[PDB]
RNA sequence: GGCUAAUCCCCCAUGUGGACCCGCCCCUUGGGGUGUGUCCAAAGGGCUUUGCCCGCUUCCGGAUGGGCCCGCGUCCCAUCAGCUAGUUGGUGGGGUAAUGGCCCACCAAGGCGACGACGGGUAGCCGGUCUGAGAGGAUGGCCGGCCACAGGGGCACUGAGACACGGGCCCCACUCCUACGGGAGGCAGCAGUUAGGAAUCUUCCGCAAUGGGCGCAAGCCUGACGGAGCGACGCCGCUUGGAGGAAGAAGCCCUUCGGGGUGUAAACUCCUGAACCCGGGACGAAACCCCCGACGAGGGGACUGACGGUACCGGGGUAAUAGCGCCGGCCAACUCCGUGCCAGCAGCCGCGGUAAUACGGAGGGCGCGAGCGUUACCCGGAUUCACUGGGCGUAAAGGGCGUGUAGGCGGCCUGGGGCGUCCCAUGUGAAAGACCACGGCUCAACCGUGGGGGAGCGUGGGAUACGCUCAGGCUAGACG
């Protein structure tokens, strides 16, 4: 464009929407467990996905998926949100952290139990 | 009407060189006149001269070429490898004395109009002046 | 703190010798004798073609664990060098030798690197007559480097330096041997230092 | 509880209420010199003035007014005295203003 | 009321006093007039006292009031002789 | 140093008053274009010295009104009409661009 | 309702002087001088009381601090296009320290808007900070400057100063006291509780230092402040050892069963000596005061710690925490076993449906290391809003065509101006930060001293090529 159309009108800045409303800008966010299903993949896999919904204290409900092996979460259960998505599942945008409140961290695992908040097991 | 008549003699330039003419007739103004001069005295063209055409006044830039060449295409390199305007109408452009450019690492110039006159880049920190930015060329 | 473990592992790793293990990385014990193939059990198999990445990656790994230097001082050091006026290596390389336990070293008051660095943590070190405890001080050209008064009838300390006896120091540096002290004359250039290293790389690999 | 600045707001009162006093009698006189003009009285809305004057520049000698507050409200009076004064004018006292 | 006295300009555990020209009303560490001198209490360098005292001399001139250490430290540089 | 402007008279339908219309031009801070702006001061002209269509000089003063902060210094040409007219029109194109 | 003191209030006096109306002079917005007329002051206290000290009064000036006004700059939506009644100006008036529709009366009919008025949405602003090669983008926590607010809304009194966080009146909501009439409150001060939340500290020590208030002082106040406490929240420094030690123990790992790996790693040899115990032990602090001298200068000269028996010095002294992510490509690091579209991984591409270097452990490897990963957010990359620095025949993109308004843009020659433009000088650009240098804590982080830098704006001077402008020519454009 002319300059003296850029002086008229100029560039136009470009804004982008949040992948996460936890709302609040926060980090992570606490919610209470309403539905603990099962979930079918999206179609290039197969498998069957933990996820569970969520009332947050944002008041926001949503799907969060539960990663690690073997899961205690149950109906009434609260658990701490974390986000980001599953590439493979409709709509679930966030994730359930382990270890956090009733979220028990994967029993057994060995390897990287930073993600999945399992505690050091003591060798002799 | 030529919207930007020193643009024109730029690009008159351009144009003939690249099909490597002997000579350009660009129509003439003292502005023109003194941007050529900086150009001949800069080692850029042979120089010009002034002549009359239809009893309209013009002046013929004859124009400098590199040897010819080894291989496929034997057209010989440029003098004027760039030639290029800077303020235009529509945006003018003013360099302080401390703005002004270093064009291709020296081996170019930038032509600037100051109230000392029209000088090289050079030229002007020399003289200490800053102006308007007219054509880099190199 | 620093890397504690086997060293002459990363004489393997490297592919070269620098010794951070003094004596033996001398005598034919260094392993890079007839084993100078890399640890894990990968080590005596093929080597793919390094990526470029690769290639500058290791070389700093080299300057780096050569000095024995944590790579947030190393780092927060070759910013430092980079900022000051004159070439970003040759400056850096300076500044690491300038390194009071390196400057030990390079006077023979500790066979090895580390060592000279316990010497200095544990005060056995003095610079214009002051003790320094830490490794990580600055020596600025004119200042003597001394074992101080009431180390110096030490065991280890007698036993380096009266093997220092007749040996050569390096040329931005001076050594008395029965005074114990020693003087940085200059800072050291490129090639005042032997090292196995090309700056530049390491410079190209903080380019990224 | 119970701060002694208390007793700040106590004199507050006392003070506000000598200045009220005073003040208004200002108005009120000033008004009758005023007054005392547009019926043309020479003498009185002379004297009345002067009594004014002064009041006004008492008021200023404390914290009632003083500042330019007394010499604008001074100089108000004084022009609109002089200017009411003529019908017929004669300011036969002379006392107050410059002749 | 304007004033000359020390704003606190060290690190913790580490006192150094900027000697100031600054209204009283204003607080300690904030805009000041003019920056008349310094003080080092742990006296830590062979200067730890600077007061450029044509300065002080004219602030005194218009009625600035030191406090006393303030004092203390002019007259030690002596704004204050006569003879 | 009270600032001086020099403007163009385009309103004397005020008691007193002028509208004076003041362009200045600049370099846009990014595309750096030397672009042309403009604004109408309110000139207290005590003795309708002024008209319609004469270039003047505008200091700035003590607050004759809200909005009047400029007197008319004195007059640089009189009888630029065609600045009146430009605005005049400028102002009639309003009609257009609304419902 | 009664008594009474004062540096509390009031009335004459003196008028240095000042205020005010009117005249005159200069000056030029209400600055200064002057003459007459009217009007205006004060407070006493303490000492050694024949002299000094603390005060009081009118005035001029200084200094510092603020009030008000103007130029310019300061986010998004035009699916917000018209807005405006004290609204725009005037005369007179009220109010104030002071200009002003700041307020009121009367008069005129104006004022603003595509150069974005009005409307809506978000928001304290700045010094700066993060990022970026830069231009730019983003942000304004802490520290400094300014503003605004003190449960919500209005209001004034007192005062040099407030429309006043720990002052007052009223209305509303809330909590508490209540003899049911009526009252009391106001942590966005330091700590602390409670709720909300992913989440944010001690109901500590001290007025020794700096600073502030009152006081002649002695001194009193000071949750400003100076410290200490808790939290790897951030930055910096430091330790978990050093040297020797097998052609290489056992265990675990792979195996072509020849052996390869973990690895000088361990054991062990020798040496230093984190913690810790013992002893000495601070600077920060010399004023205010005292004495000489004249309560000056000068000279001397004694008291005064929270931090804390802490920092540090000296002596003695033990081998004495390692974790976390990752290892298909991007990307540095590979192999067995287990599981078989499962269980699961996943930032994108994409792995897993019996040989999985991509899932799960193990051995080994890489990376960092008192940390390491994750999530959220910002800049980066992204030249993907392109000023630097992009495009539109078929990829997204030429308006269906014209006429022409605002606007943008403008041939050749001469001259005046000097608005843009350029140069010089000067003012300003606080401090802190940033950059440079030197220095102070053993180093650094941190701090001090000094130097340099700087866009922008003010003022003075200068240049005239280009842009502008004014005037005068020209004919190559345009029209005839
Ligand atoms: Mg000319
Ligand atoms: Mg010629
Ligand atoms: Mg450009
Ligand atoms: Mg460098
Ligand atoms: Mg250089
Ligand atoms: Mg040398
Ligand atoms: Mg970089
Ligand atoms: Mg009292
Ligand atoms: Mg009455
Ligand atoms: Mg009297
Ligand atoms: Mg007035
Ligand atoms: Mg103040
Ligand atoms: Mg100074
Ligand atoms: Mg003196
Ligand atoms: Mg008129
Ligand atoms: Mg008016
Ligand atoms: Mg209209
Ligand atoms: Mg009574
Ligand atoms: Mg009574
Ligand atoms: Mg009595
Ligand atoms: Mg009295
Ligand atoms: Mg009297
Ligand atoms: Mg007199
Ligand atoms: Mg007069
Ligand atoms: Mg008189
Ligand atoms: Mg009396
Ligand atoms: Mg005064
Ligand atoms: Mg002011
Ligand atoms: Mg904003
Ligand atoms: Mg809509
Ligand atoms: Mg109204
Ligand atoms: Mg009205
Ligand atoms: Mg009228
Ligand atoms: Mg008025
Ligand atoms: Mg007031
Ligand atoms: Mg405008
Ligand atoms: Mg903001
Ligand atoms: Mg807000
Ligand atoms: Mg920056
Ligand atoms: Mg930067
Ligand atoms: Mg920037
Ligand atoms: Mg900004
Ligand atoms: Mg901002
Ligand atoms: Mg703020
Ligand atoms: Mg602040
Ligand atoms: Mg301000
Ligand atoms: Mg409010
Ligand atoms: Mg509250
Ligand atoms: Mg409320
Ligand atoms: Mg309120
Ligand atoms: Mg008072
Ligand atoms: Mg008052
Ligand atoms: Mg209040
Ligand atoms: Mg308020
Ligand atoms: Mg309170
Ligand atoms: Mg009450
Ligand atoms: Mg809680
Ligand atoms: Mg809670
Ligand atoms: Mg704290
Ligand atoms: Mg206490
Ligand atoms: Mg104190
Ligand atoms: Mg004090
Ligand atoms: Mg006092
Ligand atoms: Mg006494
Ligand atoms: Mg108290
Ligand atoms: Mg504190
Ligand atoms: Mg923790
Ligand atoms: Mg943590
Ligand atoms: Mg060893
Ligand atoms: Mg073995
Ligand atoms: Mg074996
Ligand atoms: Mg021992
Ligand atoms: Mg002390
Ligand atoms: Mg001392
Ligand atoms: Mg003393
Ligand atoms: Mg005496
Ligand atoms: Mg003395
Ligand atoms: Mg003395
Ligand atoms: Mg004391
Ligand atoms: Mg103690
Ligand atoms: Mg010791
Ligand atoms: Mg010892
Ligand atoms: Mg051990
Ligand atoms: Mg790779
Ligand atoms: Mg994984
Ligand atoms: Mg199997
Ligand atoms: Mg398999
Ligand atoms: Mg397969
Ligand atoms: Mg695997
Ligand atoms: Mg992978
Ligand atoms: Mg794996
Ligand atoms: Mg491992
Ligand atoms: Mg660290
Ligand atoms: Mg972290
Ligand atoms: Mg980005
Ligand atoms: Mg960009
Ligand atoms: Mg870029
Ligand atoms: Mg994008
Ligand atoms: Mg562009
Ligand atoms: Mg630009
Ligand atoms: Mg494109
Ligand atoms: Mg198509
Ligand atoms: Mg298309
Ligand atoms: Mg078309
Ligand atoms: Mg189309
Ligand atoms: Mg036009
Ligand atoms: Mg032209
Ligand atoms: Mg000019
Ligand atoms: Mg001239
Ligand atoms: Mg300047
Ligand atoms: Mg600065
Ligand atoms: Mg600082
Ligand atoms: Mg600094
Ligand atoms: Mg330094
Ligand atoms: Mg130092
Ligand atoms: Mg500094
Ligand atoms: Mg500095
Ligand atoms: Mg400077
Ligand atoms: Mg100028
Ligand atoms: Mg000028
Ligand atoms: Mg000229
Ligand atoms: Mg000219
Ligand atoms: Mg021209
Ligand atoms: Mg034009
Ligand atoms: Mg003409
Ligand atoms: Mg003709
Ligand atoms: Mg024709
Ligand atoms: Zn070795």
């Amino acid at each position: 464009p002319t300059i003296n159309q850029l002086v008229r009108k100029g560039r136009e800045k470009v804004r982008k929407k949040s992948k996460v409303p936890a709302l609040k800008g926060a980090p992570f966010r606490r919610g209470v467990c309403t539905v603990v299903r099962t979930v079918t993949p999206k179609k290039p896999n197969s498998a069957l996905r933990k996820v569970a919904k969520v009332r947050l204290t944002s008041g926001y409900e949503v799907t969060a998926y539960i990663p690690g092996e073997g899961h205690n979460l149950q109906e009434h259960s609260v658990v701490l949100i974390r986000g980001g998505r599953v590439k493979d599942l409709l709509g679930v945008r966030y994730h359930i952290v382990r270890g956090v409140y009733d979220a028990a961290g994967v029993k057994d695992r060995k390897k990287s139990r930073s993600k999945y908040g399992t505690k050091k097991p003591k060798e002799a | 009407m030529l919207t930007d008549p020193i643009a024109d003699m730029l690009t008159r330039i351009r144009n003939a060189t690249r099909v490597y003419k002997e000579s350009t007739d660009v129509p003439a103004s003292r502005f023109k006149e003194e941007i050529l001069r900086i150009l001949a005295r800069e080692g850029f063209i042979k120089g010009y001269e002034r002549v009359d055409v239809d009893g309209k006044p013009y002046l013929r830039v004859y124009l400098k070429y590199g040897p010819r060449r080894q291989g496929p295409d034997p057209r010989p390199e440029q003098v004027i490898h760039h030639i290029r305007r800077i303020s235009k109408p529509g945006r003018r452009v003013y360099v302080g004395v401390k703005e002004i450019p270093r064009v291709r690492r020296g081996l170019g110039i930038a032509i600037l109009s100051t109230s000392k006159g029209v000088l090289t880049d050079r030229e002007a920190r020399k003289l200490g002046v800053g102006g308007e930015l007219i054509c880099e060329v190199w | 703190g620093r890397y504690i473990g086997p060293v002459c592992r990363l004489c393997r790793r490297e592919g070269v010798k620098l010794y951070l293990k003094g004596e033996r990385c001398y005598s034919p014990k260094c392993a890079m004798e007839r084993r100078p193939y890399p640890p894990g059990q990968h080590g005596q198999k093929r080597a793919r073609r390094p990526s470029d990445y690769a290639v500058r990656l290791r070389e700093k790994q080299k300057l780096r664990r050569i000095y024995g230097i944590s790579e947030r001082q190393f780092r927060n050091l070759f910013e430092e060098a980079s900022k000051k006026k004159g070439v970003t290596g040759s400056v850096f390389l300076g500044l690491l030798e300038s390194r009071l336990d390196n400057v030990v070293y390079r006077l023979g008051f500790a066979v090895s690197r580390r060592q000279a660095r316990q010497l200095v943590r544990h005060g056995h070190i003095t610079v214009n007559g002051r003790r320094v405890d830490l490794p990580s001080y600055r020596v600025r050209p004119g200042d003597e480097i001394a074992v101080a008064e009431k180390s110096r009838n030490l065991e280890l300390i007698r036993q380096n330096l009266e093997a220092m006896k007749g040996r050569k120091v390096g040329p931005w540096l001076s050594l008395d041997v029965e005074g114990m002290k020693g003087k940085f004359l200059r800072l050291p250039d490129r090639e005042d230092l032997a090292l196995p290293v090309n700056e530049q790389l390491v410079i190209e690999f903080y380019s990224r | 509880r119970n701060l002694s600045a208390l007793k700040r707001h106590r004199q507050s009162l006392k003070r506000r209420l000598r200045n009220k006093a005073k003040k208004s009698a200002i108005k009120t006189l000033s008004k009758k010199a005023i007054q005392l003009a547009q019926e043309g009285k020479a003498e009185e809305a002379l004297k009345i003035m002067r009594k004014a004057e002064s009041l006004i520049d008492k008021a200023a000698k404390g914290s009632t007014l003083h500042k330019n507050a007394a010499a604008r409200r001074k100089s108000r009076l004084m022009r609109k005295v002089r200017q009411l004064l003529e019908a017929a004018g004669a300011p036969l006292i002379g006392g107050g203003l410059s002749a | 009321m304007v004033k000359i006295r020390l704003a606190r300009f060290g690190s913790k555990h580490n006192p150094h006093y900027r000697i100031v020209v600054t209204d009283a009303r204003r607080k300690r560490d904030g805009k000041y007039i003019e920056k008349i001198g310094y003080y080092d209490p742990r006296k830590t360098t062979p200067d730890w006292l600077k007061v450029d005292v044509e300065r002080a001399r004219y602030w005194l001139s218009v009625g600035a009031q030191p406090t006393d250490t303030a004092r203390r430290l002019l007259r030690q540089a002596g704004v204050f002789r006569q003879e | 140093p009270k600032k001086v402007l020099t403007g163009v008279v385009v309103s004397d339908k005020m008691q007193k008053t002028v509208t004076v219309l003041v362009e200045r031009q600049f370099p846009h801070p990014l595309y750096g274009k030397v672009i042309k702006r403009s604004k109408k001061y309110l000139a207290h002209d005590p003795e309708e010295k002024y008209k319609l269509g004469d270039v003047v000089e505008i200091i700035e003063s003590r607050p004759i009104s809200k909005r009047k902060r400029f007197r008319v210094l004195r007059l640089v040409e009189s009888g630029r009409m065609d600045l009146v007219e430009k605005y005049l029109i400028r102002r009639q194109n309003y009609e257009s661009l609304s419902k």
